This record gives structure tokens, C-alpha cells and sequence, in this order.
RNA sequence: UGCCUGGCGGCCGUAGCGCGGUGGUCCCACCUGACCCCAUGCCGAACUCAGAAGUGAAACGCCGUAGCGCCGAUGGUAGUGUGGGGUCUCCCCAUGCGAGAGUAGGGAACUGCCAGGCA
RNA sequence: CUGAAUCCAUAGGUUAAUGAGGCGAACCGGGGGAACUGAAACAUCUAAGUACCCCGAGGAAAAGAAAUCAACCGAGAUUCC
RNA sequence: UACCUUUUGUAUAAUGGGUCAGCGACUUAUAUUCUGUAGCAAGGUUAACCGAAUAGGGGAGCCGAAGGGAAACCGAGUCUU
RNA sequence: GCUGGUUCUCCCCGAAAGCUAUUUAGGUAGCGCCUCGUGAAUUCAUCUCCGGGGGUAGAGCACUGUUUCGGCAAGGGGGUCACUUACCAACCCGAUGCAAACUGCGAAUACCGGAGAAUGUUAUCACGGGAGACACACGGCGGGUGCUAACGUCCG
RNA sequence: UGUAACGGGGCUAAACCAUGCACCGAAGCUGCGGCAGCGACGCUUAUGCGUUGUUGGGUAGGGGAGCGUUCUGUAAGCCUG
RNA sequence: UUAUUAAAAACACAGCACUGUGCAAACACGAAAGUGGACGUAUACGGUGUGACGCCUGCCCGGUGCCGGAAGGUUAAUUGAUGGGGUUAGCGCAAGCGAAGCUCUUGAUCGAAGCCCCGGUAAACGGCGGCCGUAACUAUAACGGUCCUAAGGUAGCGAAAUUCCUUGUCGGGUAAGUUCCGACCUGCACGAAUGGCGUAAUGAUGGCCAGGCUGUCUCCACCCGAGACUCAGUGAAAUUGAACUCGCUGUGAAGAUGCAGUGUACCCGCGGCAAGACGGAAAGACCCCGUGAACCUUUACUAUAGCUUGACACUGAACAUUGAGCCUUGAUGUGUAGGAUAGGUGGGAGGCUUUGAAGUGUGGACGCCAGUCUGCAUGGAGCCGACCUUGAAAUACCACCCUUUAAUGUUUGAUGUUCUAACGUUGACCCGUAAUCCGGGUUGCGGACAGUGUCUGGUGGGUAGUUUGACUGGGGCGGUCUCCUCCUAAAGAGUAACGGAGGAGCACGAAGGUUGGCUAAUCCUGGUCGGACAUCAGGAGGUUAGUGCAAUGGCAUAAGCCAGCUUGACUGCGAGCGUGACGGCGCGAGCAGGUGCGAAAGCAGGUCAUAGUGAUCCGGUGGUUCUGAAUGGAAGGGCCAUCGCUCAACGGAUAAAAGGUACUCCGGGGAUAACAGGCUGAUACCGCCCAAGAGUUCAUAUCGACGGCGGUGUUUGGCACCUCGAUGUCGGCUCAUCACAUCCUGGGGCUGAAGUAGGUCCCAAGGGUAUGGCUGUUCGCCAUUUAAAGUGGUACGCGAGCUGGGUUUAG
């Protein structure tokens, strides 16, 4: 309910996406999560955490 | 208090939402919907009707987890049928002949209470109001000031 | 290989707690000197150092003490499987399995490997 | 052959020749046309352009010669299994 | 202490029959699965139609001997990477 | 999806009124159960022994609650303008009980697996075909509800 | 409603308590005879027997094996004033 | 007026009132013609309410309906400016871009009605209530202080419809009157055209009383006729499994002619009475079910007839006025102090001007004449700005510009005037035609209006098709349906109830992982503001503290606490196991890659765990040249991940649905209520025991507190069994029967029994055990007698005997 889902991109040219809920109203801050990538077959930045 | 109680508080929600997207796109703009919401109501004329009930689950979700009063108000002043939109209107043209046919004794009240008001163009406005009623000149100006007024009423910005 | 100490295990109180005595060459614990190697939301009690001057005070090991904790019979009793019976809200009979608690009693540990010191 | 409003002409009237008027079991084409029922309910739908009503001729009717199909090779009317 | 049905439970005073004679109820068609049986056999089998009219011709076509994937595709291998 | 009837004979086998789900609760599908057919291993059952966890019966009050008796009693109440009282009592101690939602303890049976002599028309399991049924009643045992009131309801 | 709280008569044991010996007592068991299913060994092989033991209450239901009637080929055969 | 149970208070009625209607009237019948209204004309017709007559009809426009007004907001069809996509001539040695045309899509401007909004409309639908406190119960029932309402009952008539106790209680009526009549009051609701009060006459109208009258009755008796009976003739019926068809007790699917026991009973007719054969006549009408049917209701759903608005066509010619966008063209902005008709956003201490200026005048013109702009030359060399003040400082200039508005050209609307040639004419005249149809011709009157056809906005239970799920509750409404925890649960697992307690639809980017480190409640002593915690120094306790949240089980190797790094909360998997019928769910060693932690051994595929959730179909996004109905694309489809449920009825019938039927019907059910019958004694009645106390002494002579054990059980109740293809009630009349827990009579005991008269208890059922008013009564009150006017069973007896007064379908 209060939770927003957000989708997480790699920082990367590719367009693999992640899903995960983060509350906007307590941590209004972008995300900096770094996860695994299995299209550059490295570790990548997520950003964009709405 | 209630798991059915909570039920047809819930269904009533339902219901207030199938009445949004039953509304027309030019009138939608005026409620104070927030973007999220506004991008899920276009969707939602133009999905097939089981997709509209899934949209109806969609638009009742979200909507229950936020504040509903001032959407419900809001949406009441566009059906005007909320009491003091339209009283609000009866002032509104209340201090129209208070003003159009003084000019001076009325705009002292205006620019007191609002601090918006941009009194430069006031005055000229009664100018013409004034030189048009008395050449018995179709009101050609008079349905301005109601909008400039109206316009005012609700922060124009 | 005989005694003492230390480390790693077997079992987890017949394995502990309490009281008294014993130990410093050796094995252990406090105590000294403190530019550094280790880093803090706060000092070298308590974890990291370069040193053996003292002490066995505390702790630890060992021995005795049955005060406590603990184990624990035999019999008895409650319970119960099977079949039958009764005055069938509950009991008895034949047989089988057999309580808990309590008493007598036991109990102040035993054991494997390695290292060091004394014979 | 006659023949007004209105002069011509028409509308109309009379006579003559030709065809039909109605019936018939099914089949044809067209014009209208539901519900019971199914979906285990029910509105999309099916039920069904079915039952039923009307119109026209037929011995059969309808359709019948591509502004058709197909695919870079190609068949050259309609109808029926 | 009748019969039939209903039910855990009926002679039950729960249902049905006044009797006799006749009539009266799991069929048919099209698909699909399995079994028995018969032919053929990696092949089996013809519809419509012609017809010496259940013969014969007709292999149009259907099923199977290769499967995997949604598919391109690959193949005693196939989908995921 | 309801009521009613379904007509000749013989032989063999032959359950349930239960679970799940159902705009479902008198119906239906799968499973549980029945029958027939194929195949398969001392497959399965009975008993003896061995390896297992309970927290049930019972028992207990260490832990969680209720509660009694007696001893020591902090303190609460009044009066005397430190003392006392025919008022009450926290806590501890020894004893006595109870508890489905308590177990420092703890059976008999039940269940799981292994080994074995004997018996049992493979009684065991897998697959395929066809079903029926999914309204149970009573009695005994251990219970919930009810007054252990019921030809009472719901359980194994 | 009428004895109606042994079924009745009736019983002072023909009631109760403990023991012993008997008897009656079912479609239970045994005896005799007969039938049917089920495995197995030996006579042997489309198969019955010296057998062998066992099984045989039964609704819904399943499986197996049969009787009767009409008509068709058999059948211009047979019985038949 | 309900043929065939309701004749009335119901309907109707002349009258009264409101509203609609100007003739081609409204409305109705009709796809339409046409007809009725009416061959009538607002003193007429239609609709609605009331219902003679007399006195009158009080207040309120809040919602709905109606009328008018429209200032304003929202609003479809209609028209097509931008934006994007597809295709490609071409430009690119290619990736890509992209001319024109065509196509698909978002949709700016035009867009009325309608909705609201304003004032009326109540002889329209409707409403006239509270909360605190005072008397008045005066001759008539009217006075204060407030709510969130628009407003609180005018007169009329009070015992009214809630309100109760001593049928309300006094009087008539009667000896006795739950009915009747005017009244006391503690009464005010209705209630004034869903009409109020009174009303003569009228009524097969409701109720009560009185006089005459009688077999209605105590109490029936006789007689006259037709049946009933016998004879002669003709000759049905419903019902029936078969019967060789007794009573009583008990059992039994629970009311036995058929069973067990026992008793009685020769066989068979006829005339009768009806207690039984849960008797006969109807597949109940009383209750339930059906994802049955049909009617009715609506602010339930989807629709529609009809009404109504607009666009397009029928549908035209001359104009006049004027609203809206677009292109420059120059002004245009008086709250105030202030040289004074200051527009907001940046630069800004200067640009401009002899390509000829400050400052003097007219013309045109803005114009609130307060003021200003400007062609012209006169004129012959110049103007500002912080200036102090203003919220804000400049005609010192350079721009996006907003509003108002001035003059051309462009586009599209709206209003008004004239005409006829479309169209209308149920106006007149003439002809077909000895014709109130119709057609044709002239003229008059309207006139591009009305009306009609398609689409569209609004209204639209008037009409049509549906839905209103399951569990039990009631005057109306509610709650439950999914998941999790403990017990119930009987020591594998699982195990239900309207069994007792509860929680979840989240959260966390840290509250996960790794590494390292640490261990509290409660209490004692000491210690300052400081207290029952502040944080502690020393102590018995190794978890009784904590474990994000309800509970449970665990947690010291800590899962509890702190810090660094951190994303393993990763991708493709995953042998195997468990749980369920299955979909699904959970555990999961280990492999490949890339990571974080620590040195390493190793851990990390989320949170100590158990709830924090949703399968499929169909929608958005990205990727995949996977496919692309001739070729190349494209559109579309497929696959993968992904957000997409109060699908909450949580295994999820529609994307879309609420109720009633006593006007109901159909098919089933004792699969399911009520009364009665047998379990029952919670409550209460009856008996006995325990016996403190009161009793002149003295417990049971007579009571007896706190308790216990028993019995019908006729009140207040619940349980499984049913007759729903039928089990008829309450009460009265006739008829009775049985038990004694005895009302009288009879026999006694005790007595605090002098006699009569009494009181209690025991035995005894042979007999007897009332007449009237009230109300349908059972019961009860009253009046009056006796010996009393007994208690219960009889399915609270008796309708195949009667009654229909209560209950009583239809009005």
C-alpha cells in the first residue's frame, strides 16, 4: 500500500531491468545497488530508484 | 472494525473511481490527480472491458492507500454539486454588480483579502464593462470578468 | 615406566555448586617497560605489542569434606493393550507392558593422543 | 372513338384484342422473423436467419463466364459428391 | 406381521397398484478411447465415382514407420542458456 | 442438478455415505473404496527381536496461572500534640491441591524401518477399462457442546 | 382403557451367593451325499481325471457363462388332415 | 361492484378545486392515412384530488415534478492544425537518414441541448419534530430558552393511533354489563380537499338497549305429510395389495385388527349410532429447496419505445447588424505618500539626435476633458536615472510579451428584414363529378419555418432480458467465505462443531550476508538535582530479557546486541525429498559464470521459522528479424522478464446486475420450523432428611435460616422421529370414561378438641358435583343457591355428531 514498486536499470547501454519495492516517503534518495548483469556477464550499477 | 464494513467502504471507492474514467479528458486536467494516477486513467477507457475491471482493481489500489477527501472534493466542485462550490458562485457573481456598477468601492475588498489580484487590469476591465452597459452594447466583456474572478479563485499562479 | 602441568577429544552433572588445605625451578594466571605493526561514533580492566622484577592475592589444577545439586534400585501404586463381567457418569477379573514421586544405596569422575618439567 | 378546369394538350369516359386473378405435398429465391435451449445461471454468442407469415414463377429453381483464384510455376463458366 | 420405491432405518398408520389380457421403456447416427477377434504388415487402407452393380477398377486421401520446440529450425536426436 | 418405473435365469467378486474443490452443500470432478485385465520383486499381512521421537494416560508444581494453612514480616490506617493498637498485609519459608491452551518427569498402545521361522488362492505395488458412492444410525472405548439432561450434535 | 415394573401360569426355591457334574441349545462345527469357482503336482497336452486343499450371505456395482420369442440363410430339407 | 363464500364503511354520484388544451386544440386508437374528442370552441374538452349542505381549508419551496429566466461551469455527433509510425525516389561503398503520394493513430478550434443555478408553484407529490426547565390542569389547552430544519399544528374536536392499571371509575342500561352512551384527566398524532367539525332525511350497513310476541330455551310431547323399513320391477357411486378383519399391557419408522404375553368370543343377517381402520373426495393452500417460472418496485445492470437538442438533405434568392481565431500596423494599464492616468519577467548609469532637437498651434484621434500620442512647419542645438519618498523606479533604451482596444484583408458562426419558386394549408372557388374521399387548376395565408430521413447528447421501470451466491438471524440493518498461531486432538500424520483465545493483506536497500566483538530482565548495597528507569561500582542469574508484529516452537556456535565492507534479495539450473486428488506450495546438496565478506578453512539463491497473498484468459513496456496468408517491409501474432485484483464469493459462472409476491404457479422434501406425542428439570411447583434459631419449661405440638435427595412435570425450553401423493384448530351443545394428589357425603387420629362450630393428617372414587350479565371465550369478576359447585389423563376427548362466535385466502 504505502510501499511504491520501482524498477531498477543497469546503469549500462542494455535494457535488463530488476523489480523491488523501496518507500518513497521515508527514503526519497536515489539508489546507488549494484547488481549482477547476466547480459554484460559482469556486475553493473542500478540506479534510478523512483 | 468490520471485514465487510471495510467491504462496501471499499466497493464505494470502486465505484467513485469507475466514475473517473468515465469523465472527459478536457474536465480530467482540473482535479488535482497526481501523474501515476492521471497515466493509469488514459489506459483505462481505451482497454478491452475485462481489462477495464482489471484497470477498475488497478485504479481502486493505489487510490485506497493515499488521502481520498480532497480527490472527492475536488471532484465535487467539477460536478458542482459540493455545497459551498456553489455558494461560492453566488458570491462570485455577488460582487459582480457590486463592482460593475461602482468600480471603486468594491476592488478595496479584492485586493485586501486575495493579494493576487493584478489591479492594473481590474480597473480597465470596468472600463469597458462600464462603457458597454451604458451604450446598451452586447456584453461582450462581461463573461471575462467572470472568468478572470473564477480564474482567481482557485490560485491561478 | 612413575608423578605434575598444558593443549585437542570421547561422554555430558556418579561429570557440578559450596567449604577447608595445597602449588610457583618447571607448565599456567595477575603484575612491569608503552616511538610502531592492528583502529575507534569512549581510556590499553577486556581483547594487539617490544620486557621476566614480584606475587601465587584472584582465577586454575589437585586432595578431603555428602551441605546442596545429580543418578538411582527392589517391591508397591497409578495407568494401559487384549477378552469377559458389574449395582456401567465409574470399577473388577485372566494375562501382558509396566509409571511418576519416595526409601535403601551410589556419588568429591572415567578415558584417547601429543608436548614440557621432576625421578 | 370521345373528352373539363384552360386555347393547344392532358386527367378522365366508352369500345375492342391479349394475359392474370384461385387451388396444389415437397423443392427455389426474396422480403420479415423470435423464444424455449446450451454456455450447468446470464447480457456477447449459440440456439437460427430455425419455426412461423408473405410474395413470384419454375419443373426444377438459384447461380453461371472472372474487375476469379493462385503465387513468379500456373487453372481458364456455373452446379453437386 | 405382502410386494415396489424412498431412505441409516418400514407391514408400519411413509408412496404406488381393484383384477385380468395387450401395449411400455438404455435404441439409432457421427466422431473419440479401450478390449476381444480376423486379414495384411513397415506398411495398412479406399471415399466419391465407373461398374461385367457387395466383384473389379479407382491410392484422391487418411493413419503409422521420428521425434523436440510456440516457431523458424534441427534431427536420432531436440528446447533453455 | 426433481419424483416415479425400468421386464428372463445362473455363477464369481463385491464398498461407501469419507477428504479436497465447487455461485457448491439432495448435484458434480479427482482422491479414499469396488470389480475386471496385464506385469512385477519373500512384494504385503501376523508374530519375535532390534533401531526410533512423543508429552497422551498418569504424576508433579522447577517454569506459566488459581488457591489454603502456620512462622518471620517490610509497610499501609488511626491515636499519643519516639510510643502504641481487638485493622489489613507485600515477600520468603514448610505442608496441601488443581490446570486442554504449564511440564524440572513420564507409560500401555499407535506409527516408521531392518532381520528372521511358519501361514495366508499376491492377500503388496504400477498401469489400463468399467463403476457405484460423497444423506449414515446405533453400541463400546477417549473427547468437545449440553446438566457426562437426552432415542442429543460433532470427532478418532 | 384392563391385572400391566418376572412374557404368563406360578414359584419360599422354580430367588440370590460360591463350587462341581450333566443336558437342551443356531443355518456354528463334525458325519454322509451332490454341485460350482480358485491355484498346484501326477495321469498328460484342443483335455478330463486317483486328485489336492480352499472357497461359495450379499445392496449399489463389476466380470463371466446361458434360456426363451420374431425374422433371415441353412430351407424346393424335415414334421404335418 | 367481486357470475359461483365478501352488496359494504368499498366504487360511482351532482357539486367543489387545480392543471393541460386556441382548433390541423390537448389526448387516445393507429409504423401512417384517418378516426374519436366534435361536425364541439375556454360558460368547451381532457387529466387529477375530494365528495350533499353550513363554517372553513392554517404554516413551509427544503428534495422531486411544473413554469419562467437565463449570468455562468461541464457536455456528443460535426470539421481536421500540429506529433508519431509504416512504405520509399534518393542520399549513404554500410549503419542510418529521408522528397512527394498513400495509409494508421493522439486529437486544437465550431459544438447546442441537458445537468446545475435563481424566483414562484402545496385544493402538486410532501412535511408541521426534538433538548432543558415553569405553572395551567381556571371558563377555551395555550406560554419560554435552545437545534443546524424552511417551518413548527390555526380553528375545529378531544379519552382518540404510542402512554398505562384497579378491563380506568364513577352514572344510565342489569340483581350481576371486558359491548354502548356526554363528562372528569396525566390527554394534544392525526388534522384542515391523501379534506376537519356538525349535519335533517336515507341504509337487506357495525354495536347496544326497551315494549308486544312466541318450543330459541328449562323440556320436550303429540299429530299431519315425504323419505328412512318390508314386498314387486329397474338399478349407481367414490374406495379396494390380499384377508380366515376382537379387547388390554408392552415393543416396534415412535397412535397395532395382523408382533410378544394374556383375556374374551357358537356361524351368519337385518334396523340403527359413529369411537377406530392416522377413513374417503385434491401429487397442501402451512414451512423449505430449485444457480425453476411468472408478475410487481427502483437513486440494481444492459437495452429500447416515446419525448426532446444539435449536425447533415429535402431547403431558396436580396441584404443589414455582429460574435470569434489568424498577419503587421501605434497607443493602451488613474489603491496611496509621489515632480504623477507606475503592467509583470533580465541587461541597465546612458542611448537617441544636425540621415536636423527641447517648447510654443491647430487638424485627425484615444479619452473616466484628469490627461496623453501624433502629420505639418513655426522653432535653429538638445533629453535623463539613484534623486528624499513608493511593496515595487522610470518615455534613458534594448526583448519574450498579458489584458483592453483602434483600421484593412482572410476564415467561420449568430441575429434581424424582404420575396416566392420548394414545402404546408382539415381557407375559398372550378373541373373529373348528380361526390364533406382524392387528384388537377387559380387565388389567399405561412414559408425556407414547421415536418420528415440518418447519426448523436439528455430524459426515459412506459416496455423488454436478466441478476440479487452459500452459511443463521430476525419489527427495519448485520456478520462469516483467504492465510497463520496454541489447545480441543485420544504421544506417526491428519481430525470437525454457533468450541475457547487471537493475528495477517505489511515492513526492511537494513532490520540481509560475511568478519570481528559483546551478553539482560528482577533484586541487594552505595551514589547527586532524581523520582518506583535515567547511566552505573561491586554482587547470587547464563536467559525467566530480547528475538520489527499475534501466538507457538526454537535461539549461547547465539537466530539477541554493536561496528567495517557490503548486494548471494544474482543469472541458467538443479539430482532428490515432502505436502496435498491435482493446479500449487516448501526444503533443497551440488554444477557453470560473475561477485561481497575474512588471511584462510567457508558462508551468502533474503529477513529464526511458521500468515504478509492470486492460477488462467485478456491489457502496458523492453528484447527476440521467432513468425510476417504473392515478393520486401509493415501491421498483427508467439516466446521471455515485468509491473497488471477487497477476482475478498480469495481454486478466482458475466467486463457489466438490487428486492418483494398473503395475487402467485410448477417439480420435489419431514434432506427443514411451528402444536401435539415419548427424552428432559436450566426456572418454578410437591414430598422427605440434616436443625442453628424463634418457641411461657419443652426442636420437629407448630415453624424453621444455610444445604442435600427424590417424583408427575399441566408454565417458561432444547434436543433426533415424522403425517407436507393433507395429522382440521380455540371455545360452546349432546355424550361420557378413567386415577385419587377427596369438594361434599362416610370412618377415624391429633388438637393449644367444654358443646356447636373449627384446623391438620390418614383410609375411602359408591354417588353427586350449579344457575345468569360481561367477553368468541379457557380463565376470571360480579349476582344468587346448595353438599360441593374437585383436581388431572382422554394428542390439553368428542366437526365420517352439531356449531364457524375467535383464528379466518380472496374486498
Amino acid at each position: 500500500g504505502i510501499r511504491e514498486k520501482i524498477k531498477l536499470v543497469s546503469s549500462a547501454g542494455t535494457g535488463h531491468f530488476y523489480t523491488t519495492t523501496k518507500n518513497k516517503r521515508t527514503k526519497p534518495e536515489k539508489l546507488e545497488l549494484k547488481k549482477f548483469d547476466p547480459v554484460v556477464r559482469q556486475h553493473v550499477i542500478y540506479k534510478e530508484a523512483k | 472494525v468490520s471485514k465487510s464494513e471495510i467491504k462496501r467502504d471499499a466497493e464505494e471507492l470502486k465505484r467513485l473511481g469507475a466514475e473517473i474514467v468515465d469523465l472527459g479528458k478536457n474536465a480530467l486536467d482540473k482535479i488535482p490527480l497526481d501523474a501515476d494516477l492521471r497515466a493509469a486513467i488514459e489506459l483505462a477507457q481505451r482497454i478491452k472491458m475485462e481489462g477495464r475491471r482489471r484497470q477498475l482493481q488497478l485504479i481502486g489500489k493505489m487510490l485506497r492507500q493515499r488521502d481520498v477527501e480532497p480527490i472527492r472534493q475536488a471532484l465535487d466542485k467539477l460536478k458542482n454539486r459540493h455545497n459551498q462550490q456553489v455558494v461560492l458562485f453566488h458570491k462570485l457573481e455577488n460582487l459582480r454588480d457590486r463592482l460593475i456598477d461602482q468600480g471603486d468601492d468594491a476592488i478595496a475588498e479584492v485586493l485586501n483579502l486575495w493579494p493576487d489580484a493584478d489591479r492594473q487590469q481590474l480597473r480597465t476591465l470596468i472600463r469597458n464593462a462600464k462603457k458597454e452597459k451604458e451604450g446598451n452594447k452586447p456584453p461582450k466583456s462581461a463573461r471575462q470578468i467572470f472568468q478572470y474572478l473564477r480564474e482567481l479563485a482557485e490560485n491561478e499562479g
